[PDB]
RNA sequence: CGAGUGGCUUGCUACCUCGAUGUCGGUUCCCUCCAUCCUGCCCGUGCAGAAGCGGGCAAGGGUGAGGUUGUUCGCCUAUUAAAGGAGGUCGUGAGCUGGGUUUAGACCGUCGUGAGACAGGUCGGCUGCUAUCUACUGGGUGUGUAGGUGUCUGACAAGAACGACCGUAUAGUACGAGAGGAACUACGGUUGGUGGCCACUGGUGUACCGGUUGUUCGAGAGAGCACGUGCCGGGUAGCCACGCCACACGGGGUAAGAGCUGAACGCAUCUAAGCUCGAAACCCACUUGGAAAAGAGACACCGCCGAGGUCCCGCGUACAAGACGCGGUCGAUAGACUCGGGGUGUGCGCGUCGAGGUAACGAGACGUUAAGCCCACGAGCACUAACAGACCAA
RNA sequence: GGUCUUAAGGUAGCGUAGUACCUUGCCGCAUCAGUAGCGGCUUGCAUGAAUGGAUUAACCAGAGCUUCACUGUCCCAACGUUGGGCCCGGUGAACUGUACAUUCCAGUGCGGAGUCUGGAGACACCCAGGGGGAAGCGAAGACCCUAUGGA
RNA sequence: GCGAAAGCCAAGGCCUGUCGGGAGCAACCAACGUUAGGGAAUUCGGCAAGUUAGUCCCGUACCUUCGGAAGAAGGGAUGCC
RNA sequence: GUGGAAGUCUGUUAGAGUUGGUGUCCUACAAUACCCUCUCGUGAUCUAUGUGUAGGGGUGAAAGGCCCAUCGAGUCCGGCA
């Protein structure tokens, strides 16, 4: 799997999947990303993110 | 009961106010008890995903309010671990009113449902829109 | 009415004092069933990582599917049975009779013992065989030791010695088997005793935490509500009733917590290998890199990184052995981050 | 109606204390009793089954959460296998709390001429002490057994290390007109308790990095203060639980009870002699402690002019002092350095762009730049420091 | 009862009261469940008019109750910061002390014993701890009664 | 900055609210920070702690002695250049 | 619109007080202290200095409060052994 946020390859047996209100799904590879997301930021504007890269 | 096929961290307590994920006319729920549960001196009875709890209607239609019904925990905010090591958490804590036979009192279930809930409550499941 | 509640902590692991030997001493051995063999082995804890496996459990509705398991890595290099000790039955229990030693000793076994320079192997062997003839021969065990030098991550070189029972078919058949093992050079490996999929009881001296308060040492509550602001926060209500007029040992009190011996039952051996496949990127924290004979034990293992742990074929397993579990993945991701 | 047991209730008595044995309730923490609420085994039944009712053995374990009331008690709710009771100075204030009782202030009602009273109500109203002895929890030093190292034994000691429930198959089966509706056994899980561990999730993280407000160092750069981080954002290790792993069966002897053989008493009889079975209870099993077990242990080797040990030096898998464990050039124990592995999030400067403005000036954007800064971890590496050396010892 | 004591015999109000013994009164509201609270009822053990009655905007570190929000008050505890605590140098008290004292389980005794009696256990010294006991220390008991006491 | 407010800083004064040294510095205690999910279930009682917060615009109930209630409530904005 | 009233409001301005924490202390720093919190803060306000009232007497917005750590009758000495 790939983290739906930064895009790095999520290490098997690792990561959290957040189920949205509407039913949508987002697999985060780390707390750091989940938390960048909760701030309302978009991975594309973070230079450390594989997404941005 | 049947194995949920997952490990749960009860995210709820007696006195907890959750969402009623169905169209029964019941908006909010108040956890009163947890089926089959016996705690320990000073421990607040805890309830989580896939637990059949007893409830009381906090908000909704006048005729539904104050009623002591049974239900099933469909979603929680606290994370739950699946067989592959992943964690799963939802946007809120919600349950669905159920009857003696465990059949949804309602017609439709609003929002997503944890797959695990299927393996215990079919009719509830077979009533679901989205099963995560 | 005062609700009931079970006492805090168990009275089955006491006194709760520091351990005498940092090296574990089993006080029970497996039953003499199958062929002759050493009933134990040791190694040094390294760390933890998970592994993906194929549901092996036949009664599982998931048998056959993926499943992430937590595994503790243990460097289990070879050991050396340097001697065979014999015990004789007596009106006062079992007592050591004599011993059969060798001549080939590990370069650094003298950092612990005063290695034999003159020993009569045959007289010993005779004495034993005459005991057996008389039928006063009690069980038989091998004085063994580890080779810390074989493990770079472990600073010690001074070997850890420990006696381990040899169970086998007939006494005569396993007596011989023992002697054969010793005579060689005593050198044996985890493979010669265990096989992946089997269950083993892992002994070891837990992690020490010096003196700790009852709250942590015994799991008693902290002072609650307003009581917690009055000058007492982590002290128990009382040391007892007016009468009897004495403090009963069963009451939770402060003390030495940790560094106690613990024999953790039914641990599943997920895999016995060799190399650096289990090692993690960056190196196991506060340990190092693994790359030699190792073992993957399911779950956790008492003791802190670098501590010697001891294996033994489970003496009271609950399940049947489901040999060599298929390992589809072992995580090497850094234990940092 | 008659005979009793208990010492939880209440009363009687006035033996003990008035140079003070701190009150009620609660709380916290520990041990116990059985007259047993649940759980195990049984007997009877107005026992078809299921659900009960009554009774017997049994105290191993459990017996929980809430609403009113200071309440004990009790009422009420929803869960529950069940939500049993009692003793321990109505256990527990050199432990807590202080709502009530029971000081001084005050009100109301009743009584009183009045001061003032109440076995009435009400609002307010203080919780001292550095532990000598003993006790226990943990930690050391000596001596005895009578030179050292290593490995054990096991007299005895502790345990609940496990308790219980739900679900599936058995089975819509036995039973039953039907309604309804079991079991043995085999499985999966949960709950409480227990011991341990941190790969994973989660918390901390005043290590660390960034953003930013006020002010000061003239600006810039780089910094100090704002309580022991200004605030906000992120967070490694470690420690942790809300995270993870592990916690039998089976033998042996019994209670109640079910029976065998069997006599006194030709018969009969589970008992008088003998015997087969039979409880979550008892013993063993398993974990943990245990040569100070005075019958003060056993074995192997080393050594008695030398084995081993203390101090010394570098450090922790250890640690309040002490102890413990490891390394010491025949070396990777600590640091430097360089990699690796990680945390932040793109440095200074300079270049271009920039709403505008005559200009001066210009918040900020992009590039250089996964940059800059940083790390309680690992590896490589004798470069630095483990040097020198003292001592005890049959 | 359809007067008598002793003059009159409770009017407006208010009322289960900060006054109501019965009492958790009855009904309602509210809650899963409300000896609380609020409303109605009210025969008020033992309300009521300057012994002031009813009522009432504003005000209040005044007494009771409910909701939203909030949160380590709780479930259930964790980690961290600073000052102690612990070791070292210096300084250096006090409380308390009939004597003896390593106690424990029972018993006995003026009926609440480290010291008596029977047993059990117990090698000596020291460090830290939290305070079970010494009916621990502190105060010639404030309660109660007694004195041909005091104010 | 509304300010004789907070915070920072001069001048001036001081290191004399006068014992020090050492241990990642344990248990326990005093002051305190942060705690996931839940959210008063704690308790005599929400005690303690927390939440809210400055300024401007919009808007504001019952009741009232017309003074008040009222900053009711509720909603929006807030920098730098 | 002006005007700027008030035993008016907010307010750790100064200053006055003392609600809660039943916190810290309780052989104290202190024979009434410390801290946080809180009340008042243009008035029946607070305060310095001077001055008046004396013991069954003062003073008392009244608590039997206060009259030099002494108050249901101050303190000293005497009556008094
Ligand atoms: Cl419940
Ligand atoms: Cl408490
Ligand atoms: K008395
Ligand atoms: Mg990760
Ligand atoms: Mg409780
Ligand atoms: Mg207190
Ligand atoms: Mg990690
Ligand atoms: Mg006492
Ligand atoms: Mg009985
Ligand atoms: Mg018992
Ligand atoms: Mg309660
Ligand atoms: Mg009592
Ligand atoms: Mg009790
Ligand atoms: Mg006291
Ligand atoms: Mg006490
Ligand atoms: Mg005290
Ligand atoms: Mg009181
Ligand atoms: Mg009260
Ligand atoms: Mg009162
Ligand atoms: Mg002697
Ligand atoms: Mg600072
Ligand atoms: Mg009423
Ligand atoms: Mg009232
Ligand atoms: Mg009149
Ligand atoms: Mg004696
Ligand atoms: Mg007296
Ligand atoms: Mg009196
Ligand atoms: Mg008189
Ligand atoms: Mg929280
Ligand atoms: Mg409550
Ligand atoms: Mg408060
Ligand atoms: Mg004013
Ligand atoms: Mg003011
Ligand atoms: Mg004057
Ligand atoms: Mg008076
Ligand atoms: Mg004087
Ligand atoms: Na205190
Ligand atoms: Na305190
Ligand atoms: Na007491
Ligand atoms: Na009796
Ligand atoms: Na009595
Ligand atoms: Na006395
Ligand atoms: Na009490
Ligand atoms: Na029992
Ligand atoms: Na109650
Ligand atoms: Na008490
Ligand atoms: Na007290
Ligand atoms: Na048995
Ligand atoms: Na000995
Ligand atoms: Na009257
Ligand atoms: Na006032
Ligand atoms: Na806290
Ligand atoms: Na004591
Ligand atoms: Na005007
Ligand atoms: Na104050
Ligand atoms: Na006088
Ligand atoms: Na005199």
């Amino acid at each position: 799997r790939e983290c739906d946020y930064c895009g790095t390859d999520i290490e098997p047996g690792t990561g959290t999947m957040f189920v949205h209100k509407d039913g949508a799904t987002t697999h985060f590879c780390s707390s750091k990303c989940e938390n960048n997301a909760d701030l309302g930021r978009e991975a594309r504007n973070l230079e450390w993110t594989d997404t941005a890269r | 009961m049947e194995a949920l096929g997952a490990d749960v961290t009860q995210g709820l307590e007696k006195g907890s106010l959750i969402t009623c994920a169905d169209n029964t006319g019941a908006r909010e729920l108040k956890v009163i008890s947890v089926h089959g549960y016996s705690g320990t001196k000073n421990r607040h009875p805890k309830a989580g995903l896939g637990d059949k709890i007893t409830v009381s209607v906090t908000k909704g239609t006048p005729e539904m309010r104050r009623q002591v019904l049974e239900a099933v925990v469909v979603r929680q905010r606290k994370p739950i671990r699946r067989p592959d090591g992943t964690r799963v958490k939802f946007e809120d804590n919600a349950a669905v009113i159920v009857d003696e036979n465990e059949d949804p009192r309602g017609t439709e279930l609003k929002g997503p449902i944890a797959r695990e809930v299927a393996q215990r409550f079919g009719s509830v499941a077979s009533a679901a829109t989205m099963i995560v | 009415p005062q609700p009931s509640r079970p006492r805090k902590g168990s009275l089955g692991f006491g006194p709760r004092k520091r351990s005498t030997s940092e090296t574990p001493r089993f006080n029970s051995w497996p039953s003499d069933d199958g062929q002759p063999g050493v009933q134990g082995f040791a190694g040094y804890k390294a760390g933890m990582t998970h592994v993906v496996l194929v549901n092996d459990e036949p009664n599982s509705p998931r048998e056959g599917m993926e499943e992430t398991v937590p595994v503790t890595v243990i460097e289990t290099p070879p050991m050396r049975a340097v001697a065979l000790r014999a015990y004789e039955d007596t009106p006062y229990g079992q007592r050591p009779l004599t011993e059969v030693w060798t001549d080939e000793f590990h370069s650094e076994l003298d950092r612990t013992l005063d290695v034999p320079e003159d020993h009569d192997p045959d007289a010993a062997e005779e004495q034993i065989r005459d005991a057996h003839e008389a039928g006063d021969l009690g069980d038989l065990r091998l004085i063994t030791h580890t080779v810390p030098d074989a493990v770079p991550s472990v600073p010690k070189k001074k070997p850890d010695v420990m006696e381990t029972r040899v169970g086998g078919g007939s006494v005569s058949d396993r007596l011989d088997h023992a002697l054969d093992i010793v005579e060689d050079g005593g050198e044996h490996a985890m493979n010669d005793i265990f096989r992946a999929g089997e269950y083993a009881d892992v002994a070891g001296v837990t992690k020490g935490k010096g003196t700790q308060g009852p709250v942590k040492r015994w799991g008693v509550q902290k002072r609650k509500g307003k009581h917690a602001r009055q000058g007492w926060r982590r002290r128990i209500g009382n040391l007892g009733p007016w009468n009897p007029s004495r403090v009963r040992s069963t009451v939770p009190q402060q003390g030495q917590t940790g560094y106690h011996q613990r024999t953790e039952l039914n641990k599943r051996l997920i895999d016995i290998g060799e190399g650096d496949e289990p090692t993690v990127d960056g190196g196991f924290v506060n340990y190092g890199e693994v790359d030699g004979p190792y073992t993957l034990v399911k779950g956790s293992v008492p003791g802190p990184d670098k501590r010697l742990v001891r294996f033994r074929p489970a003496v009271r397993p609950n399940d049947q052995p489901r040999l060599d579990p298929e390992v589809r993945y072992v995580s090497n991701e850094s234990n940092q981050g």
